[PDB]
């Protein structure tokens, strides 16, 4: 079709996508263990 | 906003008004071929203000 | 000052508005704008106008 | 539009376009300004914020049509940027 | 109405003629554009 209209759609993703990398967790494995709470007393 | 709002209204209105004088012609098809000249702007200006 | 005396900013600002914000905002606001003046135009003159 | 679709107008399409639309620029902008008028002063104690807004656009509309329709680019731009080379 | 007669003068004269005049020059009104930015 035409060049620029497509190239401008792609440059949104050059940002948007890229800018998410400077804003979302670089971390390891995500949460998967069904989350739990822990009680803890102490009778010395 | 009120400003950049009648700014968008005024234009399409008076751009018909030139077509019905510059080439004296009231009807629907003046309205039609007037924002053939404008439609291109309108959306593009809405995507830079955006 | 003497030993065992540091500091910390209660409580002013975190990042302000003339500061690291305003720039970044306008900055991005340009990298767009120049676009969509290209998505309806094609050149390298239209947008610099 | 003129330059393409119609004829060239090396400098006679930038002009020919003007000619036919100083109307809507000075019809809107002046309908601005006047619409911005009751905040710049007029009101003067209900909200002093009204003065903070309108004073910095009245400024940038006086110097936005009486300038962009004239003297400094918005005619001079397209000349040197589009033409002159490629 | 005068009103209209007036407006079609300025626009045609007076503006558009002094517009071919500004487009005739170039380097002076660019020197002015930067003078503004400064």
């Amino acid at each position: 079709d035409r060049p620029i209209f497509a190239w401008v759609i792609a440059i949104i993703i050059m940002l948007a996508g890229g800018l998410a990398i400077l804003k979302l967790p670089v971390a390891q494995y995500p949460t998967i263990a069904p989350p739990a709470v822990t009680i803890s007393a102490s009778y010395p | 906003a009120i400003g950049l709002l009648v700014d968008d209204a005024i234009v399409v209105v008076e751009n018909v008004e030139r077509v019905m004088a510059e080439e004296g012609l009231p009807p629907k098809e003046a309205t039609r071929k007037s924002m053939g000249q404008i439609q291109g702007a309108l959306v593009g200006i809405a995507m830079v203000l955006s | 000052l003497p030993t065992g005396v540091g500091y910390d900013w209660t409580g002013s600002y975190q990042e302000r508005l003339s500061g690291n914000q305003a720039p970044s905002l306008y900055a991005i606001s340009l990298i767009v704008v120049f676009l969509c003046l290209a998505a309806l135009y094609e050149s390298w003159s239209i947008p610099f106008s | 539009d003129l330059m393409d679709k119609e004829g060239k107008g090396l400098i006679e399409a930038t002009l020919d376009a003007v000619r036919m639309r100083l109307r809507p620029i000075l019809m809107t902008s002046l309908a601005f300004i006047l619409g911005v008028m009751p905040l710049v002063i007029s009101t003067g104690a209900g909200s002093g914020a009204q003065n903070a807004v309108g004073t910095g656009v009245m400024g940038g509309m006086v110097t936005a049509t009486v300038l962009a329709i004239f003297f400094v680019p918005v005619f001079f731009v397209v000349v040197r940027r589009r033409f002159s080379r490629k | 109405f005068g009103w209209f007669n007036r407006m079609f003068e300025k626009s045609t004269h007076h503006y558009t003629d002094s517009v071919g005049g500004i487009l005739r020059s170039t380097g002076r009104y660019l020197v002015l554009y930067l003078i503004i930015v400064v």
